[PDB]
């Protein structure tokens, strides 16, 4: 069976010593002394620990020189990670390392040759111990009080981000809350330790998503000192002090200490096997007639949409156990045994026995690639009675019978002793027929549940001695919120009620002309006869409370306002229509600078980005959300109806944009909305290049790149108006054409080429070897190092392009002794944050446009609607001038003074409008804080949390510290709401920061945080919240299947999923979240396990979902992870 | 410690028991006998690949390795209190194990003996040394008395057998008459050169007045190298020694045709191949 | 700047964005020693100054310098 | 067989060949980094840059031609 080591081909010596290459091969099994890294688990993988590549290279190095790690002070300098190592959870991955002695260089492969690492690095032969000093301020006479993050604290706010450290690697112990200073555990590990130092650095106030190393500049390591710095705790362990100063970018802790530990972005990778199961929980009748006649669209025949799970549902819950053993006749035909399987497997709590029978041998055939999968038992039967047992379906085309074909048929069940327990009738004659054969009935009792007091719990407590009183059934006639549905689901699979038939009856009208609600008369015995375990009553129809899927549809609105951003960076088929924030509202503040886009025009980092050549970490201006981030050209009209052309820090591409003062132009009238929609960016880059930044004169000399290009003609343009030697180089011969026909003062000795480094002999011909005077670069790598040589003496050197900068590649830095400058030239630098440089370039702009210099470039024009294709085609450089989307077909000839009307197919994405205030009760609580981030993300400015005592955690006074920093409203408030005096008091504490448009009730505990809250806040909400957006509570699957241990979670819970319902019907906001498993901070942690028979929803996603469900129409909704 | 054992030593320890159950015994019955263990063993590589990283490379390798653990390990396990030793001759070996022990046994000291030979080619730079010492064949074949021999063409093999005196075996393959050895003296033509004037005398001390009679041989299987200049020196001195008589007198053979140079294992491996058909 | 290897590339650090560096010492420059080309994202510009290459080239560049002394 | 291509080599002391007795030079390579690097006996640095097999070898690199007779 096992196969054992057998030395390899490869293993033995193979060239001749060398003390100066090393391999390492690491095994993951849970075997392996390597084993701990595991535990560097990121997003679900686990990476080799970017400062484990530093432990391997500073071993190697004692290697190299006789010695053991501890007498090797080491130094490195400019290392710089390239792509991280995935270990995969078995086999061995191998990493070597390399070493240049005299270079003092190094570098490692893996197994593949690539390039994972590289620096510098040597023994530190003074090392200098002062510089592992920790000292402070002063004394800080501030314990007992100020406020610390605890080792859980940490690595919880931290999982949260995407870093799912494991055990062997939580070594933070404490932290100041800024993350400044702290303590660090020691674990006789350099690669924790230091990957430690790391998490401090990452664990800056404020800062969000996912940061992995990618340069050191100088990192200083002396064990000599470091055991030094190193103590005992009282728990025997040991630690030493860390601390971080963002303003040196400095890290130190014991003995060693980081400088220049620049980190950076990477991509959260959706593992769609945690796709959480999304449900509506619409009400449902047991009388559904007419149904379907909607559907536009065999297909016909087979009728699976929604009311088939409507009645397998009624059924299932109607034994004890989860457990069903379901069969079914006349199979291979009316194929049930593909539907099914599916409607069940749905569930989390279920235990399937399907059985498949029919007549022949034969149709069980393409059910062997089927049946197989499913795990069906199949067999032979024909409709003559003879079986060799909870439910039995079947398919025409006191347990369970489930019939499909297509009045003599509900006499055919009154002689089999049946009651139609459910029937749906089709529009097309398609009608569906459940069937309950009742077995006679014992000693029926009735306790009803309208009393607040909840004496009926000593009341069914006591009817649990009652050996078998087979009907046992609850109900309640005078709250139409009595949350039975609920309760029942607890109890009806707890212990001792298990076969207890625990019915239900309930009253909810929800208009005040639908009554009809009389026991002991007629219709308590039609209800009595079905048997149902669940029976409510709305409006008049007969139903229980089902689950069905939900629709699904990321639902779009019609909206006048709309930006596009790519849904998931590097794949441009999730590019879409996002609702902009101007459609949640437009303060008369914000408002004047108003207006309407005719054309948007993508640029070249609008690409460049929705590809993910270049990260988002090299985007000048600080951002909020890195999302949103696409768009910097428009043209239109402002609130004036005047007409004009502009750019925008971003979300540019967008039918309607906020201008910026001082980089919007009035466009000429001598120039069509398309044509302005190009110049801005393009001429804005090539005077900022050019004259401010170059200072380009008359009769110099300037090699412009790819004049093909935007920027490129742009750039020609400009420097032919002060009459320079012109030297552009292009890719197509097609380009060369264009060029000289638009400029004809080019002659055949300016053009280059741009595929290759030819254009630097090129140039250097036609310069007599003398270079040109200013170079406006963008691009490649060997092609930027070529541009660079083409520099003449005391010449300039133009920077635009971001790759190789982006890359610290290096420059040779003895072209500085031609007298030359180099200049990095990012006008996102400029631009937003609109300074005096900036308004330079502005009237550099306005003159050239009225002098001709500056002229409309050639565009090739996309439809609002193949956007998509519009950044493809920008994509492949097989274009010359801008590509331009259309938004609105310009207004024509005679004067049009305008009034737009634009319908959009714009997606839902909830937003706040910075004027309204939101309140979320338990709003300290691990999942509030996250709904709270949350808010404020998408524009929040005003919040309430209430809590008990108030802020307790150091982790709760770093949110709330922060957010006010941040500029965000925050009142923590120690109110209550299950007090109607206590809710107007909220509800009035928040209107004191602006009009209340959001109420989320998360407090919990029982029924008093949960039921009365909730009700009182329905209240005073109604009497004095004219402008409510939002009305969410959090319920839980307690409530839903139900939980051993919590009937009374359970009831309060049902309890607000009426009220919510009440809502709904009166035209309010209004909706309850059945919650699975809450996961990362939720009273779960506080992410592998199993509660319920589920999986710990990442609040990630949790947060997702809401989005989603804040923008439906139903009352209810389920949202949960399945297990297995 | 199975991890870092030479993987010789791992199939030895289960051939041995393959074969000593092979010849009707249970082997505990041998528990705590003066048996003894005899292994041709000529190549151990393994040994030095689990040597080099010192930091990486564990203690106890050596205890499943060195040389010395081709028997004494097999001794161990088994409970063989007698003789436990491993021989190195190059090719020879194996052949000279199994000398060694029926020598032993004859004469008192044993009443059973594990005779085995091992060789397993891992690295590289071994048939390296042997290209360039041109005893390897580019052919890759060894072609056993046939005139198109370059050389031979090195291969692998774990063997095994059990020896006994007779009054102690459930069965019996064959039985040994004689053997011995000796050693091409000094040649002038180099210590690579097989002396068949010497191989001869070899040949003739344990027949003619010494031994059996040259005419009862049957068969007799050749090193059969392949070598162009050892397969003639070989078989000349076979016949200038065992061949005063009529018919056609050995039909002659070679396994390592068949199969390859088994090197030190190479004696025992054709012991097999002779027993194989045999029977 | 008019100093030596790693003080030069620490003088580098201190660069404010848009931030210039003078360039005036020819050690680093003389041996074509590397740059941290990424210097260059916080819009800084690169100095290399050599009053020599100007001096007897008595340009319009010079003149000015030569006035700014007056 | 490998077309070479060097890049940015730098020599930083050169070697003075003694009448008599042997002298080294050891060439040490980074294979992924393309880097490369001599160094002698004492530990020095002789010689650093980037080398590589040349992929694509165009001969019209090589023309010995341009028109001034």
């Amino acid at each position: 069976s096992q196969a054992w080591d057998v030395p390899s081909a490869a293993d033995f010596p193979s060239g001749s010593s060398c003390s100066s290459v090393a391999v390492y091969k690491f095994d993951v099994s849970p075997e392996s002394p390597d084993h701990y890294l595991v535990d560097h688990c990121i997003d679900g993988r686990v990476l080799f620990p970017g400062t484990g590549y530093l432990w391997l290279t500073w071993k190697t190095l004692a290697r190299a020189l006789s010695q053991n790690l501890e007498e090797t002070p080491v130094v490195f300098e400019d290392v710089t990670l390239h792509q991280a190592t995935i270990l995969p959870k078995t086999g061995t991955v191998s990493l070597e390392v390399r070493l240049l002695e005299a270079s003092h260089a190094f570098e490692v492969s893996d197994s593949n040759g690539s390039l994972i690492a590289s620096g510098k690095v040597y023994q530190w032969e003074s090392p200098d111990p002062k510089l592992f000093d920790t000292r402070a301020a002063v004394d800080p006479a501030d314990s007992t009080a100020e406020f610390r993050l605890s080792q859980g604290d940490v690595y919880k706010d931290l999982r949260l981000r995407g870093y799912d450290y494991g055990p062997f690697f939580q070594l933070v112990l404490e932290s100041d809350l800024e993350g400044n200073r702290g303590r660090l555990q020691w674990n006789d590990s350099w690669v924790s330790f230091l990957d430690a130092m790391l998490h401090m650095s990452i664990l800056a106030p404020g800062q969000l998503g996912l940061y992995l190393p990618t340069r050191f500049t100088s990192i200083r390591i002396d064990p000599v000192t470091h055991r030094q710095k190193l103590y005992t705790l009282q728990d025997t362990t040991q630690a030493a002090d860390v601390v971080v100063d963002r303003n040196l970018n400095t890290v130190v802790a014991g003995g060693a200490l980081f400088l220049g530990a620049h980190s950076s972005v990477a991509p959260r990778r959706p593992q769609e096997h945690l796709k959480p199961i999304l449900e509506k929980f619409c009400f449902t009748p047991h009388v559904e007639s007419g149904c379907l006649a909607g559907n536009t669209a065999l297909l016909s025949g087979l009728l699976d949409a929604p009311a088939l799970k409507a009645c397998v549902d009624t059924a299932l819950e109607n034994m004890a156990s989860p457990k069903m053993k379901v069969v079914e006749v006349l199979a291979g035909d009316g194929q049930l045994y593909s539907r099914i399987p599916a409607l069940l497997n749905t569930q989390p709590v279920m235990d399937l026995d399907y059985t498949a029978t029919d007549r022949n041998p034969q149709a069980l055939e393409a059910a062997q690639a089927k049946l197989e999968q499913l795990h069906v038992t199949q067999g032979q039967w024909d409709p003559a009675n003879p079986a060799p047992a909870d439910l039995l379906v079947c398919n025409c085309a006191g347990g369970f019978l489930l019939l499909h074909t297509l009045d003599q048929w509900e006499s055919l069940f009154a002689g089999a002793s049946l009651h139609l327990v459910a029937l749906k009738r089709s529009f097309y004659g398609s009608v569906l027929f459940l069937c309950r054969q009742q077995t006679p009935q014992d000693s029926p009792v009735f306790l009803s549940v309208e009393d607040t007091s909840f004496r009926w719990v000593d009341s069914l407590k006591d009817i649990l001695a009652d050996a078998s009183s087979r009907p046992v059934w609850l109900m309640a006639v005078g709250c139409s919120t009595s949350g039975v549905v609920g309760m029942v689901n607890c109890l009806r699979k707890e212990p001792g009620g298990h076969r207890i038939r625990c019915v239900l009856v309930s009253n909810l009208s929800s208009t005040s002309p639908a009554p009809e609600m009389h026991p002991s008369s007629s219709e308590l015995q039609k209800v009595l006869q079905g048997d149902l375990v669940m029976n409510v009553y709305r409006d008049g129809a007969w139903g229980a409370f089902r689950h069905f899927p939900l629709e699904q549809d990321r639902p779009e609105k019609q909206t006048e306002h709309a930006f596009v951003n790519v849904l998931s960076r590097g794949d441009l088929s999730s590019i879409r229509w996002v609702c902009s924030p101007l459609h949640y509202a437009l303060p008369a503040s914000c408002q004047d600078r108003l207006c309407s886009v005719y054309y948007t025009s993508l640029n070249f980092r609008d690409v460049m980005l929705a590809t993910g050549k270049l990260s988002p970490d090299s985007i000048p201006g600080k951002w909020l959300t890195r999302d949103c981030m696409l768009g910097m050209e428009f043209s239109g009209r402002d609130a004036s109806g005047r007409r004009v052309m502009g750019m925008v820090p971003a979300e540019g591409l967008a039918t309607s944009v906020l201008l910026l003062q001082h980089a919007t132009w009035e466009v000429p009238s001598t120039w069509t909305l398309e044509e302005a929609a190009s110049v801005p960016i393009v001429y804005t880059t090539a005077y900022y290049s050019l004259v401010v930044r170059g200072r380009m004169q008359p009769g110099e000399s300037v090699l412009i790149h790819s004049g093909s290009g935007g920027v490129g003609q742009a750039a020609i343009a400009i420097a032919l108006s002060r009459g320079c030697r012109v030297f552009t180089t292009v890719g197509s011969a097609e380009k060369r054409a264009y060029l000289q026909a638009r400029f004809p003062q080019l002659d055949e000795t300016c053009f280059a080429n741009s595929r290759d480094t030819s254009f630097e002999q090129h140039v250097l011909r036609h310069t007599a070897g003398k270079g040109v005077d200013l170079v406006l670069n963008s691009l490649a790598e060997e092609k930027l190092q070529a541009s660079v040589r083409c520099l003449a003496q005391h010449g300039r050197f133009l920077e635009i392009g971001k790759f190789d900068l982006s890359n610290n590649h290096a420059l040779g830095m003895a072209v500085f002794l031609k007298n030359v400058t180099f200049h990095g030239i990012l006008l996102d630098s400029l631009f937003e944050e609109g300074g005096a440089t900036w308004q330079e370039v502005s009237e550099l702009l306005k003159a050239g446009i009225q002098e001709g210099v500056v002229q409309p470039l050639k565009c090739t024009v996309f439809p609002r609607t193949k956007v998509e294709a519009a950044f493809r085609y920008m994509a492949q450089g097989k274009h010359i001038g801008k590509v331009v989307i259309q938004v609105r077909e310009e207004e024509q000839g005679p004067a049009p003074r305008g009034l737009p009307p634009i319908a959009l197919t714009g997606l839902s994405k909830t937003f706040c409008p910075p004027h309204k205030s939101y309140v979320i009760t338990g709003g300290l609580g691990g999942f509030g804080l996250q709904l709270a981030q949350w808010l404020r993300l998408r524009g929040a400015q005003k919040l309430v949390l209430t809590s008990r005592s108030g802020i307790r955690t150091g982790y709760q006074a770093r949110q709330v510290r922060e957010w006010r920093r941040q500029g965000v409203q925050v009142l923590v408030s120690t109110s209550n709401a299950s007090s109607l005096d206590g809710a107007r008091s909220l509800i009035t504490e928040a209107t004191q920061l602006g009009p209340v448009g959001g109420v989320f009730n998360l407090a919990m505990v029982v029924s008093k945080p949960k039921y009365s809250g909730t009700a009182n806040l329905d209240r005073v909400t109604r009497e004095a919240c004219p402008e409510l957006d939002y009305f969410v509570i959090f319920s839980s699957v307690s409530c839903g299947r139900g939980n051993a241990g919590q009937a009374n979670y359970g009831f309060a819970n049902s309890a607000m999923e009426r009220i919510c319902e009440k809502r709904r019907h009166d035209g309010l906001p209004g909706l309850a979240v059945q919650w699975g498993a809450i996961g990362d901070v939720g009273v779960v942690l506080e992410n592998d396990t199993v509660i319920g028979g589920t999986l710990p929803q990442r609040i990630a996603s949790c947060l997702e979902v809401l989005d989603l469900f804040l923008s439906q129409p139903h009352p209810v909704l389920s949202s949960f992870v399945l297990a297995e | 410690q199975a991890n870092t054992m030479d993987p010789q030593l791992r199939m030895l320890l289960e051939v041995t028991y393959e074969a000593i159950v092979d010849g009707g015994i249970n082997p505990a019955s041998l528990r705590g006998t003066s048996t003894g263990v005899w292994v041709g063993v000529s190549s151990s590589d393994a040994s030095e690949a689990l040597s080099r990283d010192p930091e990486t490379l564990v203690g106890y390798s050596m205890i499943g390795c060195q040389r010395a653990m081709m028997a004494n390990r097999l001794s161990f396990f088994f409970d063989f209190k007698g003789p436990s030793i491993t021989i190195d001759t190059a090719c020879s070996s194996s052949l000279l194990a199994l000398q060694s022990a029926y020598q032993a046994i004859r004469g008192g000291e044993c009443s059973a003996a594990v005779v085995g030979g091992l060789n397993v080619l891992l690295k590289p730079n071994s048939s390296l040394q042997f290209m360039k010492l041109g005893m390897l064949s580019q052919d890759g074949t060894c072609r056993s008395f046939d005139a198109e021999g370059t050389g031979y063409c090195r291969a692998e093999a774990v063997v095994a057998v059990l020896l006994t005196k007779k009054s102690l075996a459930r069965r019996v393959y064959a039985t040994i008459l004689n053997a011995g050895t000796n050693t091409d003296g000094s040649k002038e033509q180099g210590v690579t050169f097989p002396s068949g004037d010497v191989q001869e005398q070899l040949i003739r001390s344990l027949y003619a007045p010494a031994g059996p009679d040259p005419e009862s041989l049957e068969y007799i299987e050749a090193h059969g190298t392949g070598t162009k200049v050892g397969d003639p020196q070989e078989l000349n001195g076979i016949v200038n020694a065992l061949c005063a008589t009529r018919r056609e007198p050995l039909l002659i053979g070679s396994t390592k045709s068949n199969m390859g140079h088994p090197e030190p294992a190479s004696g025992v491996a054709a012991l097999i191949k002779v027993l194989l058909s045999l029977e």
